[PDB]
RNA sequence: AGUGGAGCCUGCGGCUUAAUUUGCACCCGGCCCGGACACGGACAGGAUUGACAGAUUGAUAGCUCUUUCUCGAUUCCGUGGGUGGUGGUGCAUGGCCGUUGUUGGCUGGUUAAUUCCGAUGAACGAGACUCUGGCAUGCUAUUCUUAGAGGGACAAGUGGCGUUCAGCCACCCGAGAUUGAGCUAACAGGUCUGUGAUGCCCUGUCCGGGGCUGCACGCGCGCUACACUGACUGGCUCAGCGUGUCCUACGCCGGCAGGCGCGGGUAACCCGUUGAACCCCAUUCGUGAUGGGGAUCGGGGAUUGCAAUUAUUCCCC
């Protein structure tokens, strides 16, 4: 009932009481309690005072502390050995922790230490964990790491059941010691696991990963030394399927082997392959932890230990000499990992065997391949269950080895005329399609194109011949093949000169070829995605798009189709061309529709090429884009309106350019005109509308206010429109137009307050108008929710 | 306890009577629906101590029973006070 | 939206009596799904349509072997008959 | 291949028995308590309550048999074909569970160990049911009004996030990428102290000992054998399904049942490379109710349990 108040010594006694007489702190109190702490053994009034002491000490008495050291040390050894001679629990604990306390904050300091480090093998839990929580404390916060080391080895060769906590102690203190004593207590635990108790090689164990895992410097752990660590503690591998050493083991050999390897790369991975034939080896064992745990471990040895280095280490061949061969040794580990033996770690090796590929496949190609043919060959079984993983490492191997290298590994078997039909490697054309991100186009053109025609020719002379059923066969297989200049267009390292060798193939395959034209548009919009990086390359891509864009827009204009693909990969193929040709096709476009000869669909069509030259052009052309499109706003052709109210959206969408710069130079004309064209607007032409309108929102000035309570209930007549898309428009309108009056005055819930008394007579006249506003009102509430100020939002309410 | 306390039949004192009369008087007005037990405990009381009710006791009981009535034993509780002889 | 049964089972097993006659795009699966089965309700031959455009665009990018040998069984079915 | 033959064991009948329970229920003894209503009796002359000691008892005991000390209306005797209440049971009956997503947040002793016991919070969202609209310059008596049918939209396409598949976001086209109508509910699982002067039918606990097939017989499952394709003795060499904080390794003692100590195993880790039996090899036995066959008996030792007697079980002769 006590305790839990806050006057206790909870909480206000570790804050206000350390403030004696109101100055924090004095020991005036602790030096006038000497008569107390001396010549009365009571017990449960010296524990009060030895933790209220402990408790007070802690704030920092430092110069006091370095002056009455001698007072509070021989006031503590008599605690001590009285204590000893006694018999008690608590008042040598609080005293252990406030000796833990002086000597942190601090020839006879020796003595205190050693004072306190002999209580730690004092059989009491009590005495004995505050103890070895002190002496932690005092070393983390060395000069006397070697008394401490030398008194924990001496412990040790005196002696069954203080090893253990003699053990936790250097599982907590190995990181703070000097090399020689470091090395002293390897020598100390190797010669504890010579004997055969569990528990001392579990703790053992535990200390070395608190050792390697603190990743201690040249002066606590050198290379050298850990390397003997390393080939010493080889000896033990406890059978192949204890689990609870195997993976204390495992875990050691993986932190000494990190250390090593960040001290010396090249040693490290000298010791490595041996780890990994070790590794290999327990995957043996019939526990899945170990498998696990094997598996993550040289996972993270081969991502960090292994990837960052292998640039240093260069290309490997059969005969390397250097960590070259230590890489070489290490696949071949990896790839006997492969055989029959393991059959239910398959899905792990395969783990392995994929990370591989991605850290190392670029440069160690030319050794690397017989594994690829070893689970070429796998994939023939009857039943394999790791189908999926087998094809996400042949998707790394393509990845980082290049298909070019796989191909010479394990080639197609479907080059031209095949007896059977039964493609064993049908899956390699899949693993390419998905996973060629970085190889140059010149392989593909070179490999792939008359590998294509061939078999389409021979697909189609087939079709022509009766078969109807390998036709379909070899057409597949051609379109499929034809899917991997995506992946091919991904990030290519010759475009600047092997694109010249696929302008006219992708020309006549964009035009008499349908069944390509989508993924060939696709492919297309995949290059420009993530290969206009550099500036050869898109001057390139520029001087072949002056080839390209009358021929897209030919196939866009043409009657029925990919009318939308084409669509997207001219929007990207006009963002990313020169503008003349832009000013150019918009003067030709202009042209077609203004040409009365001309269809319905065909005008659309042209409208549509309109919306998409209308970003990309100079300030001139745009301007006369809008004159010319300024009467069309007023057209009762639905779709007409919609395409004007589209261009209108896109020349107002370039935040910076030309866009721009015909904006602030015709606000008042197109302001003009959307209030003279708002009387006439159709049901879908609200839809681009509002965005085109929300396009002249964010930077408005302040002397706009009529333009914007005139937009009013059109705004919210589209928070109730039909369309989803011009509610979305409307709603997102409504709160960049509550945006725009945070900028035109000084008090922001003010302008709010007229922006609500802008739209509150919505709740007056018709039905329908009272539900847009409320639905408006709805929208407003959940955006600026505390500026429009409760109370008000209550009358609402 | 007061059904099962009146059928131990006693020689009542009359400030008890008082008192258990002032309770029913406590139950003149309340809708609440009285089990049929309540109904058992005033039958008991008509039954025992008919006798040492005074006339408004009667009349007063004749009111409760007629705000608080029973299809079942109401006439009971009506035959036992209209044929009670007093002190 | 979310999905039934009814309509993924009726395309599963329309695939796979008659996979050899559908075509990559919806115009032409909603095309067979007019002159392949009687389907009477409107809303279920569109989701049927637009789950075999579904299927069609994802069965195409996998091995070509399964299709050959699916192929085979089809027309020697096709041949029996 | 047998069973039906023989010995033993067991299941139904039957026979004995106090009981040999039945389709711990059984038996032999000793405790505890067992309505009110009506009427007639005793009752402050005292109704009735508690009690030491001794004894009866297989044992002790104010729960009994003596001897008087106390408590006092808190009462106790009898007769009713009169109800009945700590009763059992069904129905209507009111409340209450479970049922048909998402993101955060240490005084004490004790152990190898942040080991053991011991004191000791928040928000966000929520129809996958049926029908169906926008646009038709199309068919029908038809671009402006009609009303039948046929189309059109299905997340179909794009880019990101995604277990790379379910799904999510945004966008182009498109009239339509979701606008309108109808549908909470349900308890054969129930629960929880309330309502009907609710229908019915009546007015045991603990303790000690025994028995639980005791055996003339009838009807049936089984085990072991009637031997030479065998019994004894030694040697040799092979499993599998499972289980285990009672399975057990190892060392010592005893000839054997078995004791003592010290380890492993919460388990493909230890028993356990499960060193099994038939079988194989070698010895003795010689057609003899015999070295085949083992029942029933006499003595001794050990183990499990409060307890082994009517033999719990095991070992030896």
């Amino acid at each position: 009932a006590a305790h839990k108040e806050i006057c206790a010594v909870l909480a206000a006694v570790t804050e206000v009481i350390r403030s004696q007489g109101g100055k924090e702190t004095e020991t005036e109190y602790f030096a006038a309690l000497m008569t107390t702490m001396e010549a009365v053994e009571s017990p449960e009034s010296l524990a009060a005072v030895a933790y209220l002491l402990n408790l007070v000490l802690k704030r920092v008495p430092s110069p006091v502390l370095i002056k009455k050291f001698s007072d509070t040390s021989k006031a503590f050894m008599d605690i001590m050995s009285a204590q000893a001679s006694s018999g008690s629990t608590s008042v040598l604990r609080w005293v252990l922790s406030c000796l833990a306390t002086l000597l942190r904050k601090q020839p006879v300091t020796l003595q205190v230490y050693h004072g306190l480090l002999s209580f730690t093998v004092h059989p009491k839990p009590k005495i004995r964990k505050a103890a070895q929580h002190g002496v932690c404390s005092v070393l983390k916060g060395h000069p006397a790491a070697i008394s401490t080391a030398k008194f924990c080895i001496q412990e040790i060769e005196k002696s069954a059941t203080t090893t253990l906590h003699m053990l936790t102690l250097l599982k907590d203190l190995l990181p703070c010691f000097p090399e020689g004593l470091v090395k002293s207590c390897s020598e100390t635990l190797l010669r504890v696991m010579t004997l055969s108790h569990v528990l001392v090689t579990a703790c053992a164990m535990q200390a070395f990963h608190s050792l390697f895992h603190a990743r201690p410097g040249l002066s606590t752990l050198s290379a050298e030394l850990n390397a003997q660590i390393i080939t010493a503690l080889y000896d033990y591998v406890p059978s192949e399927n204890d689990l609870q050493p195997l993976l204390a083991w495992l875990k050691v050999m993986e932190k000494a082997h990190i250390n090593l390897v960040r001290l010396q790369w090249d040693l490290g991975l000298g010791h490595l392959p041996r780890f990994f034939g070790t590794a290999v080896t327990c995957l043996l064992s019939p526990h899945s932890q170990v498998l696990t745990a094997a598996t993550q471990s040289l996972k993270e040895i081969l991502k960090e230990c292994v990837a960052p280095h292998m640039a240093d280490i260069g290309s490997v061949t059969s005969s390397a000499s250097g960590p070259a061969q230590s890489v070489a040794k290490m696949f071949r580990a990896v790839e006997e990992g492969l055989t029959y033996k393991f059959h239910a770690a398959w899905s792990s090796v395969l783990q392995l065997l994929c990370v591989f590929f991605e850290a190392c496949g670029r440069q160690a190609h030319p050794v690397m391949r017989k594994c690829l043919q070893s689970l070429c060959d796998l994939r023939l079984s009857p039943h394999f269950p790791h189908t999926a993983a087998l094809d996400q490492a042949v998707g790394a191997a393509v990845t980082s080895m290049g298909p070019e290298v796989v191909l010479q590994a394990v080639p197609l078997e479907i080059d031209g005329s095949e007896e059977t039909l039964d493609f064993p490697r049908s899956w390699l054309l899949p693993v390419i399609r998905d996973h060629v991100q970085e190889t140059r186009l010149g392989f593909f053109t070179t490999y792939f194109l008359p590998l294509a025609n061939t078999l389409k020719s021979k697909a189609m002379d087939l079709a022509q011949a009766g078969s109807t059923v390998e036709s379909k066969i070899y057409d597949t297989l051609q379109w499929q093949m034809w899917t991997l200049l995506p992946g091919f267009c991904t990030r290519p390292t010759d475009v600047a000169i092997s694109f010249k060798g696929l302008a006219r193939t992708l020309g006549m395959a964009i035009s008499e070829r349908p069944d390509l034209r989508v993924t060939v548009c696709q492919a297309l919009r995949t290059l420009i995605t993530k290969g206009c990086q550099a500036e050869a390359d898109r001057a390139e891509v520029s001087r072949f798009a002056k080839n390209f864009l009358p021929i897209l827009f030919n196939l866009y204009g043409q009657p029925v189709a990919p009318r939308r693909a084409v669509l997207e990969t001219i929007r990207t193929y006009l963002t990313i061309t020169d503008t003349q040709l832009v000013n150019s096709l918009l003067e030709k476009a202009s042209e077609k529709v203004l040409d009365p000869a001309s269809s319905d669909f065909t005008r659309l069509s042209v409208l549509d090429l309109v919306v998409a030259l209308a970003p990309c052009a100079d300030e001139a052309a745009i301007s006369k884009l809008y004159s010319t499109i300024r009467p069309y706003l007023e057209s009762k052709a639905h779709g007409v309106q919609k395409k004007a109210y589209r261009v209108l959206e896109e020349v107002c969408a370039s935040p910076q350019g030309p866009g721009a710069l015909f904006v602030q130079s015709h606000l008042e004309d197109l302001k003009k005109t959307l209030l003279d064209s708002l009387r006439s607007t159709s049901s879908p032409a609200k839809r681009p509308r509002l965005k085109c309108l929300l396009h002249i929102v964010r930077k408005l000035s302040a002397e706009h206010k009529e333009f914007i309570t005139a937009l009013i209930p059109e705004v919210i007549l589209c928070t109730k429109e039909v369309s989803v898309g011009a509610r979305k428009n409307a709603f997102a309108l409504l709160v960049e137009m509550g945006h725009a009056f945070l900028r035109f005055g000084s008090n922001q819930e003010e302008a709010l307050q007229c922006y609500l008394v802008l739209i509150y007579p919505g709740l007056v006249g018709a039905v329908t108008m009272v539900s847009c506003s409320i639905l408006a009102l709805t929208h407003l509430l959940f955006e600026f929710k505390g500026l429009m100020g409760t109370s008000t939002v209550e009358q609402l309410l | 306890f007061l059904r099962l306390l009146l059928d131990k039949k006693y020689a009542l004192p009359y400030r008890v009577l008082d008192a258990l009369v002032f309770h029913f008087l406590g139950f003149r007005t309340e809708k609440r629906e009285l089990p049929v037990l309540w109904h058992q405990c005033l039958l008991t009381l008509v039954q025992r101590y008919k006798a040492d009710l005074a006339t408004d006791q009667k009349e007063a009981l004749l009111e409760l029973l007629r705000l608080q009535p029973h299809p079942q034993l109401s006439p009971e509780i009506r035959r036992e006070l209209q044929s009670a002889v007093p002190r | 939206r979310v999905r039934t049964k009814t309509v993924k089972k009726a395309a599963r097993v329309i695939i796979e009596k008659y996979y050899t006659r559908l075509g990559n795009d919806f115009h032409t699966n909603k095309r067979v799904c007019e002159e392949i089965a009687i389907i009477p309700s409107k809303k279920l031959r569109n989701k049927i349509a637009g789950y075999v455009t579904h299927l069609m665009k994802r069965i195409q990018r996998g091995p070509v072997r399964g299709i050959s040998i699916k192929l085979q069984e089809e027309e020697r079915e096709r041949r029996d008959n």
